[PDB]
């Protein structure tokens, strides 16, 4: 039984396995970067996302000090 | 006219809004109001204390004198509850067919219930910022001053028994019914 | 480019379109029948809750949002008025809408306005063909091109798997065809009735069980125009605050007081009913003339049954009259496909009204009303749809008879228990599944409606994105349609699929919400009260076999 | 001192608000005083309800079902055989004058062919709503068609045609909108207007004089009140009606909105593929344009085009409001698209040829010269319809309905509005229905004796609002011979005279 039908391949399952075997250094950065841009609100926004992710890191900068 | 579906906008100095007819009333509050429910759900209280420490730190990352942050903060947090509930009179989405258009969302928290829990608590916010916060100004008479006028004018004036669907003709000839 | 394109067919073998279109099953292990309730009664469901951090962020978000597009709005309609010319007034016009009234459409959803209104082709079945496009500006116009690519069909109202090309329903369509022609007189008391329309009416009342029942072409207006029939100002309306816009409407133009109780709430029903009986009509303290009670088989939302037995002894005890619908129960659930009076044991002649729709399950457009004799008999002369609208063509009824008839057995046999028992068991495998991971479903063990919550709204958009890039699809609702903490993604499971697809969805889908930090239980949802973070290679070994057991559902 | 004082007055009051009363409800149309409770056992073992449904006029009101035609087998064409009563009595080869459609055009082979290879290639069922995965692009097309073809900048479908006017209509008006409506609008109309929630005013049927001075009043009371913003306001009618037949002056309704600044209603059921020298509509009848004329216009596709739905045409802004605002568009699943396919194949067949529209108009115009100019049944029956209609309504002279049933119009009307407004269980009255078994007898002894069928205007009296009587229908289609149509003219005239 055959349909007209394409599958993707999974990403860490025969996609970062056969291609390329490069998954290491990258994963924290990666996953601070999604944990940071899906908690809070952007994708509604359209360049006030500007202004808002440099009001951020300035708090940062400051309060850093 | 065979239906007589009209807005009166009766002028006098005090007044007040008419009593909804039987169709107006009995019939066209029907479905939940989706405007005023979330006042009553999971963590809707905290919001509030929550919203007072963060306007705090940002206020006080300017690096201002003390009396200064707590004055802002408060004043700040007074207007902004203001603005939000007691300003805007209706809906931002049709209802059945604009019953709503003449009542505030602090009018219509809990299908309007004079005294509530969350209203109580609401009312009694406002009392406990302050104070916390005129302990750092007493010396200073004028922020004292200015302060307890916010507080009492604004915060707690418009949350009373009376004064509940009263209306002034000062700043524009209101529509009543 | 910028109008939709008519896409031309493909040509395929006859196997390989039968395969597209409906599955085939691989063993004979995967079905499992479904027993009915005599004497148990329905428990309070419990539902489950994120931790405070995730409401908190919502409601900061909510907060930011509406802040900037009110503050946008007002220095944009003050400071330029040629680039809103159509919400301000000209030449003594008002505008066709309003500043207020539409600001959440225009403020909030038009930003993600590419998740909702997805252009198709060709019929929707296991895989569903969906035309590209491109969006221009932020989603204000759209740039298409002639490419179509299938994807995997998990958003459509097809449960019983009888939106079909091939089979006795299309040959009994072509055949209806070629004898009755696509025009219709008129309304069914001048010229409209024939015998075929006759014949469907009796089937469809020996089938529920009742006395009579009637045929309309439209769902939707058969709530529109029944309830001022026999409805009039001097009686009272209870009924759940879940309801279909269509029975709101229908209650609006009767013009009855209406009273709501909250959802699920037997002791407010009853303190309701025990206080209105004694106050009576306003103004003039007279009783009132009769009380309906209306009320859903299946709410589509949530996935909730109601409580028949409770709402029998009630109208049994205070005299009262019963409205039930049945969309989203009829011809899906029970031992045979009766409805929920079927699951419950209730003898279907206590409840006075029933309504049902041939649109989700019966693979055809209309609905239909059953009562007793005289009631209909009535009802008949008294109906306003009757002697004023249109009358249903012949090949909906050609297709609703033939669907009806292989339910029932007559035609041929052992179908309909197949397909019943591969529904049953892809849902129970998949809400199983799924709450085996980490993830929040609601619902009863057995319901073909799964909801998955997705409380923070950026989450919203980009997981449906994912999943187009994936080959699945998907609808996601969200505020004012929901409440504002509870934004969620709905599946809708049909009996085509196979349970490798199944297990492809799982395996992505878990990938995904284990990106997105999507798995939050709190441990009430086992029934061993532990969290539950298992491997996917273990469930998908694991799951199969005890999906039978019952007592792993907590509801 | 001052500032302790202060402090503590602030305090004492929260406590008091605090225990305030035991949350205060608000006062609403009904209340009783408090009371035993041992004694409410009493009032609810006391109550006593009605029946769901009155059964005691059924017996006397069921001689309508009974008459019901059953086609048998085939398709309404010109030639039926029918069954009436359980099957107990049939008829065979009767000529038929009681189907709506009129250009017949969607029983010819291409249109079947065209159904045939969309049901193969797309299946029966939407299975879905409008937002949904619901559209099947040829929708798209359908409505770009329609656009094209009506000469306007876009349409939009709706499921079925009865509910149309009370879905659009609501979306556009609440409350504190103007409404000026005709007072001979049909029972969608009306049920749109109650469904509004919004001042409605009524003006005399084709009246100019009324309309321009409610117009001028209602501008005067405006201009004084000073409000701070423009209201909605819209003027209703539509183009033939079905009650009666009559025609609408679009010059005078256009130079009126123009001048008075309102909008325009327009339902379009009954003159869309009937009217004009091709059939675009009203428009072309008077030689206008409809981008400027018209503001809002509804149709419906199964009174010619030969499908089910409706439609609703303007501009784009309208459209686009209509794509969230609409209760019936949002929560009703999408239409089927074999009837798309056949509407747009007749839509082409229709703009390439223009014979059928010719032939109708023709056939029209005899049969009302035909029922016309005939002396002798000048005191017996009435011609209430337009020479350019396609359907021929007659009515009883007043006189005629005075000496033999002994009620008037305004009587009946006056009664059944005081029935309405006490709220009665039963609404039952005797002329009335008198008179409707006079017409059904006329009817029967017509079909029995020259096996010829003709309708009778079927309406439900409980549910208008204004004052209507009974009357007799006659339809026509374009698919008919002269000669059949002039002996069935004399047979009806001959039946009409040996029933008085
Ligand atoms: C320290 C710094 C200093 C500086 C700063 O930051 C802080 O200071 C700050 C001070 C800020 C304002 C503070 C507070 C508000 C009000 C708020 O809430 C009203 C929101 C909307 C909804 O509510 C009203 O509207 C509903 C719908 O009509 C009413 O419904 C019914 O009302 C009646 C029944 O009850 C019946 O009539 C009917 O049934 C029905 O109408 C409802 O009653 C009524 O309440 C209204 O919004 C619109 O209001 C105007 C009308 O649409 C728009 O204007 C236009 O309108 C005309 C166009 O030709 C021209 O005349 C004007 O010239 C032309 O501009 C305006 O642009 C736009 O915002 C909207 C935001 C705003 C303005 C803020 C903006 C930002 C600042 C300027 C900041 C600023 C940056
Ligand atoms: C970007 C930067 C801004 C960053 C944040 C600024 C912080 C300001 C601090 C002020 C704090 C006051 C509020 C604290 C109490 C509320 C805390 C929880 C809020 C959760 C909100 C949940 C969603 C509610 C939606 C319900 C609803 O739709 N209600 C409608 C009623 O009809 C109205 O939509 C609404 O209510 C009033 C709308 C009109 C007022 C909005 C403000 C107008 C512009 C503001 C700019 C003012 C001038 C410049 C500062
Ligand atoms: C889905 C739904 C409908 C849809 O009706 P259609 O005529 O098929 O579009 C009607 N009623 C209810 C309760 C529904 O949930």
């Amino acid at each position: 039984h055959k349909s007209s039908m394409v599958y993707i391949p999974t990403t860490k399952e025969a996609k970062r396995r056969n291609g390329k075997s490069e998954g290491i250094l990258n994963t924290i950065e990666e996953v601070v970067e999604k944990l940071y841009w899906t908690y809070y609100i952007h994708l509604p926004f359209y360049l006030m996302a500007s202004f808002d992710s440099f009001f951020l890191h300035v708090f940062f900068l400051t309060i850093f000090s | 006219p065979v239906t007589d579906h009209r807005r009166r906008r009766a002028a006098a100095v005090i007044s007040h809004v008419e009593q909804e007819t039987f169709e107006d009333e009995n019939d066209q509050q029907m479905l939940p109001n989706m405007n005023a429910t979330w006042v009553d759900q999971r963590g809707a209280w905290l919001i509030h204390i929550v919203v007072i420490v963060l306007l705090r730190l940002f206020y006080s990352l300017f690096g201002s004198t003390p009396k200064w942050t707590w004055t802002l903060t408060n004043m700040t947090y007074i207007i902004g509850f203001y603005i939000m509930f007691h300003l805007v009179k209706g809906t931002p989405f049709d209802f059945n067919g604009g019953a709503y258009d003449n009542l505030t969302m602090w009018e219509q928290i809990n299908d309007e219930t004079l005294y509530t829990p969350t209203r109580k608590f609401l009312l009694i916010v406002p009392i406990v910022l302050f104070l916390i916060s005129n302990q750092y100004y007493r010396n200073d008479m004028t922020l004292f001053l200015s302060n307890l006028a916010v507080t009492v004018l604004i915060g707690v004036v418009p949350k009373l028994g009376i004064t509940h669907r009263l209306r002034i003709s000062i700043p524009g000839i209101t529509g009543r019914a | 480019y910028t109008r939709v394109p008519l896409c031309e067919p493909e040509e395929l073998p006859d196997d390989i379109q039968k395969e597209n279109e409906y599955g085939t099953l691989d063993s004979p292990g995967h079905l499992y029948q479904v027993k009915s309730r005599h004497g148990k009664p329905l428990p309070e469901p419990v539902v489950d809750t994120p931790p405070y951090y995730i409401s908190l962020l919502t409601y900061l978000n909510y907060l930011i949002l509406i802040i900037l597009g009110h503050v946008h709005d007002f220095l944009g309609m003050t400071f330029q008025k040629n680039k809103h010319l159509d919400l301000l007034e000209h030449d003594g016009l008002a505008p066709w809408f309003s500043n207020f009234e539409s600001f959440y459409v225009r403020r909030i959803k038009m930003r993600i306005d590419d998740c909702f209104s997805r252009p198709t082709t060709g019929v929707p079945g296991r895989f569903i063909r969906c035309i590209d496009r491109i969006s221009h500006n932020i989603n204000e116009y759209f740039t298409y091109s002639g490419a179509v690519y299938p994807c995997m069909n998990l958003s459509s109202y097809n449960y019983l798997g009888f939106a079909q090309s091939k089979g006795q329903c299309t040959d009994a369509a072509l055949e209806s065809v070629d004898k009755y022609s696509i025009q219709s007189g008129g309304p069914r008391a001048q010229i409209g009735t024939t015998d075929l329309h006759i014949k469907a009416e009796k089937l469809v009342a020996r089938f529920i069980g009742k006395e009579d029942a009637l045929v309309f072409s439209m769902g939707y207006g058969t709530n529109a125009n029944l309830f001022n029939a026999f409805l009039d100002k001097k009686c009272l309306v209870i009924s759940d605050e879940l309801n279909h816009t269509s029975i709101r409407t229908g209650v609006r133009l009767s013009g009855a007081a209406v009273r709501t109780f909250k959802h699920g709430d037997m002791v407010g029903l009853e303190k309701l009913i025990r206080e209105q009986i004694v106050l009576g009509q306003p103004k003039t303290n007279r009783p009132w003339k009769k009380i309906l009670i209306c009320a859903e088989g299946l709410f589509s939302m949530e996935g909730t049954l109601c409580n028949l037995p409770k709402l029998v002894e009630l109208k049994k005890k205070y005299k009262c009259y019963l409205f039930i619908d049945e969309a989203h129960s009829i011809g899906a659930m029970g031992p045979t496909g009766r409805g929920v009076c079927e699951i419950f044991g209730v003898d279907p002649k206590d409840v006075d009204i029933l309504m049902g729709t041939f649109t989700k399950s019966f693979g055809a457009a209309g609905g239909y009303i059953a009562a007793d004799q005289w009631i209909i008999d009535r009802l008949r002369l008294d109906l306003t749809t009757v002697s004023y609208s249109e009358s249903m063509p012949a090949p909906v009824l050609a297709q609703t008879i033939s669907s009806l008839q292989t339910i029932s057995g007559e035609i041929c046999p052992g179908q309909g228990t197949e397909r019943l028992q591969r529904i049953a068991f892809n849902s129970r495998y998949l809400r199983l599944a799924l709450q085996r991971l980490g993830f929040i479903v609601y619902g009863v063990a057995d319901s073909p409606v799964i909801p998955l919550l997705l409380y923070c709204p950026s989450k919203m958009p980009a997981f449906s994105r994912m999943m187009l890039q994936r080959r699945i699809a998907v609808v996601v609702v969200a505020y004012p349609a929901t409440p504002l903490i509870e934004s969620r993604v709905r599946f809708c499971m049909s009996a085509s699929l196979t349970k490798e697809d199944i297990d492809y969805l799982l395996r992505h889908v878990s990938e995904v919400g284990d990106k997105l930090n999507l798995k939050s239980n709190s441990g009430k949802s086992s029934y061993d009260g532990k969290r539950q973070r298992w491997d996917i290679e273990e469930v998908i070994r694991r799951t199969p076999e005890d999906c039978k057991d019952d007592k792993y559902f907590v509801n | 001192p001052y500032r302790t004082t202060v402090e503590i007055g602030l305090i004492l009051y929260g406590i008091i608000y605090y225990l305030s009363k035991p949350q205060q409800k608000k006062s609403l149309q009904a209340q009783k005083p408090n009371l035993s409770p041992q004694e409410i056992d009493a009032l609810i073992e006391d109550w006593e309800p009605e029946p769901l449904v009155d059964p005691s006029a059924t017996d006397e009101q069921s001689w309508r079902v009974a008459k019901t035609p059953v086609t048998m087998e085939m398709p309404i064409q010109n030639h039926i055989t029918i069954t009436r009563n359980n099957l107990q009595e049939k008829y065979t080869n009767v000529f038929n004058l009681a189907s709506n459609n009129f250009l017949q055009l969607s029983a010819t082979e291409p249109v079947k062919e065209v159904v045939k290879t969309t049901i193969k290639n797309y299946g029966v069922g939407a299975c879905g709503p409008a937002g949904f995965y619901g559209n099947q692009d040829v929708h798209y097309t359908l409505e770009y068609d329609l656009a094209q073809f009506f000469g306007t900048q876009g349409s939009v479908l709706y499921g079925q045609d009865f509910c149309a006017a009370p879905s659009v209509l609501p979306a556009f008006t609440k409350r504190g909108d103007v409404i000026v409506a005709d007072d001979q609008v049909s029972l969608p109309v009306q049920n749109a207007l109650q469904l509004s929630r919004s001042t409605v005013y009524y003006f005399n049927h084709n009246d100019m004089n009324s309309l321009e001075c409610l117009l001028n009043e209602l501008t005067e009371q405006e201009k004084l009140e000073k409000l701070p913003a423009i209201p909605r306001k819209f003027i209703v009618t539509e183009g033939i009606f079905h009650n009666s037949g009559d025609l609408a002056p679009l010059p005078e309704l256009t130079k009126l909105k123009n001048k008075y600044k309102f909008r325009l209603f327009v339902d379009e059921t009954f003159s869309i593929g009937v009217l004009g020298a091709t059939g675009r509509g009203l428009s072309e009848h008077f030689n206008m344009d409809r981008a400027t004329a018209i503001d809002i216009t509804v149709g419906s596709m199964a009174t010619a085009l030969g499908s089910t739905g409706g439609f609703v045409l303007g501009d784009s802004v309208m459209c686009l409001h209509q794509r969230i605002g609409s209760n019936a568009y949002c929560f009703s699943a999408c239409l089927p698209a074999y009837t798309v396919t056949s509407v747009s194949k007749v839509l082409k067949l229709m703009d390439s040829n223009n014979d059928a529209v010719q032939t109708l108009q023709k056939l029209s115009k005899s049969l009302h010269d035909s029922f016309a100019s005939d002396d002798s049944l000048r005191s017996y029956v009435i011609v209430t319809s337009s020479p350019v209609s396609a359907v021929l309504h007659l009515q009883l002279t007043p006189a005629y309905r005075s000496r033999k049933f002994g009620y008037t119009c305004e009587q009946l009307f006056e009664t059944m509005s005081a029935l309405q407004k006490k709220s009665q269980t039963n609404k039952f009255i005797e002329p009335y229905e008198e008179e409707e078994k006079f017409l059904q007898s006329i009817v029967d002894h017509a079909l029995i004796n020259y096996n010829v069928l003709i309708t009778r205007n079927t309406i439900v009296l409980k549910q208008e609002t204004l004052p209507i009587v009974p009357s007799l229908k006659i339809c026509c289609n374009a698919a008919m011979s002269p000669e059949e149509l002039k002996n069935a003219c004399e047979s009806v005239k001959q039946s009409i005279l040996a029933c008085c």
